[PDB]
């Protein structure tokens, strides 16, 4: 008994050391992730500004801005960690994903899943729900290339292949340093917002069409950065 | 109209041939598995009858 | 099984299996919690907690302490309830519904209360 | 003298030589451990006085492993000499394989990068563990035991889902016992699993596996910057 | 002994001394009684060597 | 498409034939199992007697 | 090093270092999981498992425990094999290939068999 | 160094001062190693620790 | 409230019911807190727990 107790004491001491080190490194990576979130703020702000200026002169007939006549599939992007020790983070994200699934079913939409992060792959494989495409290895340190790829795949599925009439994103918002809430956003199609109160090359319509995918990519990038911050 | 119907047939056949090959494979598998399930149920009924006769005797 | 029957024995052994697996995961639960467990083990731990709490009962001798009247669950109802617990048919209810409730009808009533 | 007490007793269980009649006495001493401590005084005394152990653990018993032999701790220092040649061939490395499986399962509990070989070992070990489960008052003849362990050791259970192994085994031995008893007769009279009998058993297992039935919300929006459409 | 685990992993031979060791209610007496019961097929042979 | 019709008919016929063979083998094995269980019942009754 | 030689001493002491580090890590791995270890520590754990299993040997007296016949490993071959293991020249083989083999030729044969 | 050893895996996320401390500590630990039957005169020890 | 406070020490957020329970429990704790050598008559205790 004494031998077992002392072995357990040594094991618990090693685990305490490792967990405290992980806590401090997570405190470092929270700062890094929040700095990267703030670094992407100017690009998002200015691309949104010029996007509004183009929407002012745009035809607003681009597919990503109009609801399909009767949607039957809906895409759902679930952003989750690729490594453990994140507490309820993955559990909360996937709980909100299930809530979104219930909301879609109440509306008759069939959800189809794209997943970022292995921890969500495990959950969905256990419950035998198919994932069309998955990306892993960057939830801790996302780069704009991954966001662009995810947005490209989602958009391609939207324009269509069987495709999806609607696509959402589920991720953990970094509401504050103390609290993180899993949130759901319908990333497409977008509502056109009107509020009370330029020149273009080569015309407003082609430029608007070429820019909307970039807006999707940058918003997905912000989602990934904020999910990394919440994960940390 | 002829060209049109030709297009239509090229379309259906390819589809219907593909779907019918898939359906033939699926139906053969379904019938074979139904036969296996019936055989398993029959063997289990025999096991139950054997247990009942041994217990009663 | 030759004395209590196949169904009673099977349900009891499934309950014991779930509780033993929960006991095995005890140190991991103590350090990191249910969050780091595999999904199979996570589900098993949820229904293990619910089983352990459903084994609690409002004893008729306990009325002198908590003021709650005591219950009596017939053996068939116990077997059925624990079969359903081990099959996960109640794993959506909150854990609190199973404390000191003693039965299936009382379980549903307390679930409504919460 | 507490050690002497047991040795003086247990050492009288022996296999006499042919000059003394050839008789024998097999001892199955039973020791109650306290709080699962096989490392206590009397337990270790008897372990050192005897030729093997069958360390029945309450943890394994609850987990559904009945008779509840901890494979790693348990051992029979007579080993293969106390087995018929068929059983020795079919289960030569079974105990060490199961010990390694248990070690891997403890190690691979939360390892998500399992290699193909590691996962194959885990699956084979789980199927063997199911294969070794046995209800009380359900003895198996030695030929049935060799066929059962043959199913797992040679890998014929690798296709059966784990939860069905107990049924598969239970059914197959009956299907043989009802239809292909010549395998059992060969094993029993010869004490060996001959190549012809092994081929017949493999064919029987495959034809049975053919017939076996396994149990298996915010909104993204673009501001148009005009009061109305 | 008639038990797959014992006859496969920890075989018991005639002249051997096999220890059945474990906590309360782990199946020890069950193993020993099953071993005793499995010898009826040999007893019915009428051959002292068996 | 035509071949597909012929292959579907052939698959149905082969499935029917294989079902007949499988059920025949299953009935034979069920009879053997019942015979074994009845013989075991006789042995148990003899032991009890 | 003054008796068994520098090569032998270095190999043995590196093996001891790897095994001690693995023994220390066992506590971490059993709960936090191997995936959260350092890359160097993960490689060391793999090498340590292979070394632990390679130290096993099919002995002549143990033939009746394993069925397979005994084997003898010359000292030079042991030193070479464990030196390679410690430098990671066999990290690509499955660990079960190192269990009860006794030598590099047997290692290769069992690796092929797997 | 014995406090920072938990961070050897994650040196990239440490402050430059902490990384320097860890690197110095590893080399000090190697410095304190010494082969058997080979004691060092105090001047040699002074230069070594220097 | 004891386990609820233990849970809230690390839970990101909780339902308004959980927060109400925590607020009531903190106040009950601060209420049962009592200075030494200051026993309260039974009626005063009744009023305080009220
Ligand atoms: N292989 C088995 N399969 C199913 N149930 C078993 C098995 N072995 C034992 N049991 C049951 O588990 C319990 C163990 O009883 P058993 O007499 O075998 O234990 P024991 O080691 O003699 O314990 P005790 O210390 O109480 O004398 C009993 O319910 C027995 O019926
Ligand atoms: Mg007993």
């Amino acid at each position: 008994t004494l031998r077992e107790l002392r072995g357990r004491i040594r094991s618990a001491g090693s685990i305490k050391k490792i967990t405290k080190a992980q806590e401090l490194i997570a405190t470092s990576r929270i700062a890094k992730a929040q700095a990267r979130v703030e670094a992407a703020r100017p690009y998002a702000a200015e691309i949104t500004n010029m996007l509004t200026e183009l929407a002012g002169a745009s035809a607003l007939d681009h597919p990503l801005l109009v609801e399909r006549k009767q949607p039957k599939r809906a895409g759902v992007l679930v952003v989750s960690s690729d490594r453990g020790l994140c507490g309820a983070y993955n559990a909360n994200v996937l709980r909100r994903a299930e809530e979104l699934f219930s909301l879609l079913r109440d509306e008759g939409k069939d959800p189809v899943l794209y997943v970022v992060g292995r921890k969500a792959l495990g959950y969905f494989s256990f419950r035998q729900r198919t994932v069309v495409e998955s990306w892993t290895g960057f939830s801790e340190r996302p780069t704009y290339e991954n966001a662009r790829e995810i947005a490209d795949t989602l958009v391609n599925a939207f324009m269509a292949i069987l495709g999806v009439d609607e696509l959402h994103i589920v991720f953990t918002e970094f509401r504050s340093m103390l609290s993180q809430t899993a949130v759901a956003r319908r990333a497409a199609p977008m509502e056109v917002e009107y509020v009370g109160e330029y020149s273009f090359e080569p015309d407003p319509e082609t430029l608007f069409d070429a820019l909307l995918p970039r807006y999707i990519a940058t918003r997905v990038y912000a989602a990934l950065l904020e999910a990394a911050a919440s994960e940390s | 109209a002829e060209r049109e119907a030709m297009l239509a047939k090229t379309a259906a056949d390819n589809r219907k041939s593909a779907e019918q090959v898939a359906a033939a494979q699926a139906d053969y598998e379904k019938e074979m598995a139904e036969a296996r399930a019936q055989a398993s149920a029959l063997r289990d009924e025999a096991r139950a009858a054997g247990r009942s006769v041994v217990d009663e005797k | 099984p030759a004395i209590v029957g196949d169904e009673h024995y099977r349900v009891a052994q499934e309950v014991i299996r779930i509780l033993q697996r929960y006991k095995d995961l005890q140190d991991i639960i103590a350090i990191l919690g249910i969050d780091e467990l595999s999904e199979e083990d996570k589900q098993l731990v949820n229904r293990a907690r619910r089983i352990e709490r459903f084994l609690s009962q409002n004893m008729m001798a306990a009325e002198q302490f908590t003021g709650q009247p005591g219950s009596t669950v017939p053996l068939k109802e116990t077997i059925e309830a624990f079969d359903k617990l081990t099959k996960g048919e109640f794993d959506h209810l909150p854990e609190q519904a199973f404390f000191l409730i003693g039965g299936l009808d009382d379980l549903a009533k307390k679930a409504e209360s919460l | 003298d507490v050690f002497y007490l047991h040795s003086r007793l247990l050492e009288r269980c022996a296999k006499l030589s042919d000059e003394l009649g050839g008789g024998s006495m097999t001892g199955l001493p039973i020791i109650e451990t306290k709080a699962n401590d096989i490392s206590a005084f009397i337990p270790t005394n008897v372990i050192s006085i005897t030729d093997g152990q069958c360390f029945l653990e309450s943890d394994l018993f609850n987990q559904g492993v009945r008779p509840a032999i901890n494979v790693g701790v348990s051992v029979s220092r007579v080993g293969g000499a106390a087995q018929i040649k068929a059983m020795k061939e079919v289960a030569g490395s079974l105990r060490l394989d199961l010990s390694q499986y248990r070690e891997l399962e403890a190690f691979a509990a939360f390892a998500s990068d399992l290699d193909a070989a590691s996962k194959a070992q885990l699956d084979r070990g789980a199927r063997l563990v199911e294969l070794l489960k046995q209800p009380q008052y359900s003895p198996l003849a030695v030929e049935e035991q060799v066929v059962a362990i043959f199913l797992g050791t040679q890998g014929h259970l690798d296709s059966v889902p784990v939860e069905d192994v107990q049924r598969f085994e239970s059914e197959l031995l009956e299907h043989v016992k009802a239809s292909h008893s010549d395998i059992f007769d060969g094993i029993r009279e010869t004490k060996k699993l001959s190549e012809e009998a092994e081929e017949k058993l493999v064919s029987v297992i495959n034809e049975f596996k053919k017939g076996f039935q396994a149990s298996d919300l915010e909104k993204e929006s673009v501001k148009v910057r005009k009061p109305a459409p | 002994t008639g038990i797959k685990a014992i006859d496969a992993m920890t075989p018991i031979g005639r002249g051997q001394r096999q220890l059945i060791i474990g906590d309360r209610k782990t199946g020890k007496t069950a193993v020993c009684v099953d071993t005793i019961l499995n010898q009826r097929e040999a007893w019915l042979t009428g051959d002292p060597k068996q | 498409l035509a071949d597909a019709d012929a292959m579907h008919a052939k698959a149905l016929a082969d499935a029917k034939a294989e079902s007949e063979k499988v059920t025949e083998e299953a009935k034979q094995d069920s009879e053997r199992i019942a015979a074994q269980l009845s013989e075991q019942a006789g042995s148990e009754a003899e032991r009890i007697k």
